[PDB]
This record gives C-alpha cells, structure tokens and sequence, in this order.
C-alpha cells in the first residue's frame, strides 16, 4: 500500500500472507474460518503453497506464527485470465488455524449487501508502500 | 467475525 | 526496498462504477468494485489481500486486491473481487466441502 501507515500488530487477525515453497511472500488472503482463506485467483495458489497467519512484524522473531498447509484449492470456475473477472479462489486448510488474540475470522456479506460509493473503508497488506 | 480483539488504530501524522 | 517490515493499512472511499470506468472504461465488470484515488493506492504484493468496510460495527470483506495502477498511482483507482458478487459462490464452496 502506497502512503497507508503500519497497523497495530494483530489488529488485522483475518490477514494471512501466502508463501511459496521458499518462504517469498507473493500474495495475501484473508481467513473467514478456521479451515478456509479466501484469495484472489490470480495469484495462482496451489497446495505446494503454505498460509501463514498471525504475522504482522517480518522483522520479529518473536510472534505466534502459524504455518498452515493447504489441503485444496477451489479456484472460481467463472475466472478470466485476460478480463481478471471474477478474481476469487478458496483455500481449504488440512489443519484448522487456531484462533487466537492474533488470529481470527473476517465478516462475509450477504449478496444483497449495499456498500455505496463513498463509504470509507480499508485495504491491508504488506505490497510496496512506494512503486 | 470481524471484530479484531486488537482494535485497529487509524491514523496519521 | 519498498517492502515494508510490517503490516499496513490504508482507509479509502467506494468508487461507484460509473466513475471507476472514467478511469477503465470497459475494463470493469460487474463482479468488480473500485476504490481509492484519493491519495492512496494497493500495490504489488497486496494482491489477493482484504478490502474491508463496516457492517453492523464489525469488518466485513467487500473486495479482494485484483488490480490496479501499472504504477501504483495514488490518483487513479484501485480494482478488487466484489464480494457481494461472488459470496454465493463462497457459502456454496464451503457448504460442499
């Protein structure tokens, strides 16, 4: 995020970083249960792919990580790779996250949820806070 | 759901 | 680096449609939702990640990070999933599984 601030550690519990067998972060997702993170599917996730919950600070040692492995991945069948519609997929956990001060579950909306343009909200991440 | 134990603190300068 | 040791948050307002195509133009489909150009901008490594707003008193995810300015421009529009267009799908993916 490009001129965002650093949040309070923990205060975003439902964030999770995406990591590939390397340990690169390459996108976020966002817990909505114990067993499932919801993500975009241009990120290409698959199972060799490793959810990390709990991390706020990369320069900490310090924190109650949780590295959790990806049973299945459920990439919306309506995705478009050139429009980038539709952008969606789920991941389902093989070991539940623990919930915790740190880690916890964002709210999903119902379909007939009316957000109008204007309404302040707020985006998280760890992308470039300058391009 | 979506109610952090840890408030989240908007802010600025 | 521009990559930042800790997490960050950023607040931004709803674009409706018709003003985020001002930008994109047919780029933008239904099952998307812009916000921000207003002095913010998502980035590149915060794709895939939340955007939230208030529900009830409590965050409810309204988008997903899908893409935005080639070069992170704080005065053009970032692009996300709109949730509402897809939580059905969501609900129905965990109740069969």
């Amino acid at each position: 995020i490009v001129n965002g601030e650093e949040a309070v550690p923990g205060s975003w519990p439902w964030q999770v970083s995406l990591q590939d067998k390397t340990g690169f972060h390459f996108c976020g997702g966002s817990l909505i249960n114990e067993n499932w993170v919801v993500t975009a599917a241009h990120c290409g996730v698959t199972t060799s792919d490793v959810v990390v919950a709990g991390e706020f600070d990369q320069g900490s040692s310090s924190e109650k990580i949780q590295k959790l492995k990806i049973a299945k991945v459920f990439k919306n069948s309506k995705y478009n790779s050139l429009t980038i519609n539709n952008d969606i997929t789920l991941l389902k956990l093989s070991t539940a996250a623990s919930f915790s001060q740190t880690v916890s579950a964002v709210c999903l909306p119902s379909a007939s949820d009316d957000f109008a343009a204007g309404t302040t909200c707020v985006t998280t991440g760890w992308g470039l806070t300058r391009y | 759901c979506g109610v952090p134990a840890i408030q989240p603190v908007l802010s600025g300068l | 680096a521009n990559t930042p040791d800790r997490l960050q948050q950023a607040s931004l307002p709803l674009l409706s449609n018709t003003n985020c195509k001002k930008y994109w133009g047919t780029k933008i489909k239904d099952a998307m939702i812009c916000a921000g150009a207003s002095g913010v901008s998502s980035c590149m490594g915060d794709s895939g990640g939340p955007l939230v707003c208030k529900k009830n008193g409590a965050w409810t995810l309204v988008g997903i990070v899908s893409w935005g300015s080639s070069t992170c421009s704080t005065s053009t529009p970032g692009v996300y999933a709109r949730v509402t267009a897809l939580v059905n799908w969501v609900q129905q993916t965990l109740a069969a599984n």
